[PDB]
């Protein structure tokens, strides 16, 4: 029957760590820098650009336009890198869940677990901080305790949101399964035809948050 | 005994994915709603839209699957016995 | 003592139907609402308002479908009996 | 006993009408509304507007037709037992 | 005991008939705040307004209808006893 | 005994008059909001307007009505003992 | 024998008035937006804008007042017993 | 016995304050959302708005406070004990 | 016996929490709506436009605060004990 | 005994999450619909219209994640026990 997402985990420095998950963002980590040492051998300029050169292109001045609209690329031009690894390291993140696997499997995206979206999450908390201090050091102040809550809220709703939005995908995976071998396949073909735009959706708005509370962070 | 937590899981189970469907599926319909609209007014904006509708749909679909998870903590893991 | 389980499983997946239906239910008509408020705007609009159509309500039916799944998960094979 | 879960399917089933009823109810009100303003605005386009008015009709008097049939197999079938 | 059952035709028929009482009253009034603005509008035009306010009121007035039947099978025939 | 269906009673009535007050309070603030836009708009109107008006407020209070009655023979008459 | 049906006149008060809060609490809110958007247009208007307007509150808290006594009646006279 | 009144009781008046608070909240939402609509548009207007909108107010607000008082009343000095 | 006292408490805590955050997000929200769309009609207006916005959201929130408040005296010092 | 607690922990903090997920589903919706529009409007104004708009989401999704933190306090930590 149906169970909760278990893990196999090894112990590395006193603490358990999960086998899985982190496998499954290893593999997500080396396809990503394999495109991207595959594409800095291919590149292009003066000729014309191959697929993977107009993608990652596409992407990169998609993020240029949302950070030069919300902040000059002047103050806070690292946002930009930030930004598209957090889309792209996330959108592939979540593909690799199409491929079948399961018979139980270990293949579940990195995100149905919530360690990574939360280190993620914490992450960009951090780094937008940092952000706001190396500025200087809302827009109503009597609002101080809805504004004490986005520095919590921000962070916990963006891994929340990542997890809850993959999490329900690594759990129907598994409930398809309980329906006849034979007649399963049609609504397992619609359910993995919705995980791509839920993945690249789910990938799009953490990215765009992340700029967006980095413009709000860096303000002033 | 056991049986009368696990009714009560699957009854707060159950309204956890009830108020997850209501507010999804309204939500991405008052999101829709602009968003057509917007494609009547000017039929060659659409490409624009995009961008502040699955902006919108990603604030509104959070506010369901959330639900949804914590919905499988109550009726697979409930975290009380 | 299996029937207070099974109660439980009928309200909840009662529930999850309910809730399913509200949301299908007003978001389809609030998308359909601008469809046919945009083709009463510019008729010939109507070839391209489709594709933010079929968007939303694609959207919305989703937020239906996965109701009727775990509609089915709390009937049919109820998780803790 | 027995009895316990026969109410089950009772309220269960009421549960799985009444939110059928608001979904198609108000959904048909919703879609309605911009028929009647589109009419209202041009009478030579009930012709036309009467296409994507049934479209919205025909998904949101699915979401109740489904829930109909549902509660039928709460009440006439009673699956967990 | 057996009165559990009526208790739930009881609660449970009290659903059917809250769940169509906000069909047909929120469903009616937002049809019917179309056909005053469009008779606000266009006066000429209060004769055939009354086709799409008609078809739309009698969709949603017949998911009140049906309720009531559906009650009356709960509360009158109880068809789990 | 009695208990349990007098509870059922006072329960089911109160589920159909608090669908009433929504299905009413809702339907007849739509209505209306439409009849003071159209009186806000042309003063001369405000006589065609009140046909509309009651036409629809009628169509909302009858379900009201046929609740406030069906809740009165749920409380006072209940049809199962 | 009695205490259940206490709990029952209690639950029962209490569904009564908050349906009736959610029903009357919009629609002042719904009919009021229509007064406040008119003396925003027209402030010449506001003379005749309060009588459509203290028609529709008036209908609106009828059905407030209906349920206020209903509540009374429910949990102060407790009818059956 | 006396505790299922007790929780009777206080399913009665977390009923009473939800439904207030749903009426109150939605009920300024709405009411607000026309005043910073006509504040946006005839920026001289807010002295005027403010009329119509502590009247709508007042009244929703009312709606509110009334639930507020009748809950204690429930919780407090329990009208059936 | 205390535990049925405190299920009832649970139970009104979560009535009380639900209904205070449909009214507060569902108010913060069409109080949100007038903001960004008069910010994106008259840009000239964003100065004045927090004024009447903070005045909804306060009242809006005032309904929140408080069933906070309540359901904190409903679930760490219980009026009925 | 203790079950019965446990019980109502899960039903009063199911109903929390699901008041939560229609609050902020639909107010992230509805303030959605205005930036949408706005977008569709004037496109100059895309960069601006996102700071009026995290305000009313910085709000809504707040009413979200304290009924969360609620939830997860009755859930996990039953104050009452
Ligand atoms: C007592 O049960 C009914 C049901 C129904 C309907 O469900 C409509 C309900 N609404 C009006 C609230 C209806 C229906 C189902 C649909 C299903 C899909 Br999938 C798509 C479009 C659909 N459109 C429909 O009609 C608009 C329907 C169903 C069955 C047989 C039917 O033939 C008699 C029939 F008409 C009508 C009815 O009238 C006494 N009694
Ligand atoms: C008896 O249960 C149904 C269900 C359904 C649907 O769920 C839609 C319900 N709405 C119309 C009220 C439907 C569906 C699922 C989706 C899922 C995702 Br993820 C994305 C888009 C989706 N779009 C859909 O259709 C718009 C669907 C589902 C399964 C098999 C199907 O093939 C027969 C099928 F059509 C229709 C139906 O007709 C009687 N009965
Ligand atoms: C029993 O208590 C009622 C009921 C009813 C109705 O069910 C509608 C209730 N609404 C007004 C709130 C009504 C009805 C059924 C419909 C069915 C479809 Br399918 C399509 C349109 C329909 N339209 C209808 O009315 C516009 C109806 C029903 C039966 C016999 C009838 O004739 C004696 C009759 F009128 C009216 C009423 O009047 C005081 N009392
Ligand atoms: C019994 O408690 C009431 C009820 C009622 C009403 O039901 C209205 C309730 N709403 C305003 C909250 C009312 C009514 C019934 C309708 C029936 C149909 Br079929 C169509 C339109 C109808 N419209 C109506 O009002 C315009 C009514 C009822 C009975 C006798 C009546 O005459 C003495 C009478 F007026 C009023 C009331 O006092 C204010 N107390
Ligand atoms: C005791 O608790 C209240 C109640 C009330 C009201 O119920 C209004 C409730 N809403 C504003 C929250 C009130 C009322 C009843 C109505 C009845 C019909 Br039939 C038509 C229009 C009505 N309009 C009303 O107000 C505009 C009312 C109550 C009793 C006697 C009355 O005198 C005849 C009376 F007017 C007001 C209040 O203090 C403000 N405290
Ligand atoms: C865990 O309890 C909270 C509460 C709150 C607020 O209620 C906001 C709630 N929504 C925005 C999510 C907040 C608040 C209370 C109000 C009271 C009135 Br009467 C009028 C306007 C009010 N506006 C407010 O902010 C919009 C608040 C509450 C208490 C003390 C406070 O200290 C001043 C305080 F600021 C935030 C929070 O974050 C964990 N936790
Ligand atoms: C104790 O819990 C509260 C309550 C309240 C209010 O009930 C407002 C509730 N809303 C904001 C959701 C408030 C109120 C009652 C009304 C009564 C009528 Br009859 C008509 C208009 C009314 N309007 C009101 O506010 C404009 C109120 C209450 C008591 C004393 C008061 O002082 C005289 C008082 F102002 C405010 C609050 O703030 C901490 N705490």
């Amino acid at each position: 029957q149906i169970e909760v997402g278990e893990h196999h985990t090894a112990t590395w420095l006193g603490m358990t760590v999960n086998t899985d998950t982190v496998l499954s963002t290893a593999i997500a980590g080396l396809i990503v820098i394999a495109l991207a040492f595959y594409l800095r051998a291919k590149v292009t300029s003066t000729d014309v650009p191959g697929g993977v050169q107009l993608f990652f292109e596409a992407i990169t001045i998609q993020m240029r336009n949302q950070v030069e609209s919300a902040i000059g690329m002047r103050i806070a031009p690292f946002v930009l890198p930030l930004a598209v690894t957090i889309f792209v390291f996330i959108l592939i993140s979540n593909w690799l869940a199409v491929l079948p696997v399961q018979y139980t499997e270990l293949l579940k995206s990195a995100a149905a677990d919530i360690n990574y979206v939360l280190a993620l999450a914490l992450f960009v908390f951090v780094c937008y901080h940092t952000a706001g201090i190396w500025r200087r050091g809302g827009h109503v102040t009597l609002l101080a305790p809805i504004n004490l809550v986005e520095e919590v809220a921000k962070p916990i709703s963006l891994s929340l949101r990542l997890f809850g939005n993959i999490f329900a995908g690594g759990i129907l995976v598994a409930l398809i399964a309980l329906f006849p071998p034979y007649i399963m396949w049609a609504p397992n073909a619609i359910w993995k035809a919705f995980d791509l735009f839920v993945g690249a959706i789910q990938a799009f708005i953490f990215a765009l948050l992340t700029i967006l509370y980095f413009s709000q962070a860096m303000e002033l | 005994m056991d049986p009368t937590i696990a009714a009560g899981a699957l009854i707060g189970g159950g309204l956890i994915m009830a108020g997850g469907a209501i507010g999804a599926g309204i939500g991405d319909g008052v999101a829709g709603n602009a968003l057509i609209s917007g494609v009547a007014r000017q039929p060659e904006a659409q490409g624009r839209l995009f961008t502040p509708f699955f902006i919108t749909v990603g604030l509104v679909e959070a506010a369901y699957f959330i639900n949804l998870a914590f919905m499988a903590l109550f009726v697979f893991a409930t975290p009380v016995k």
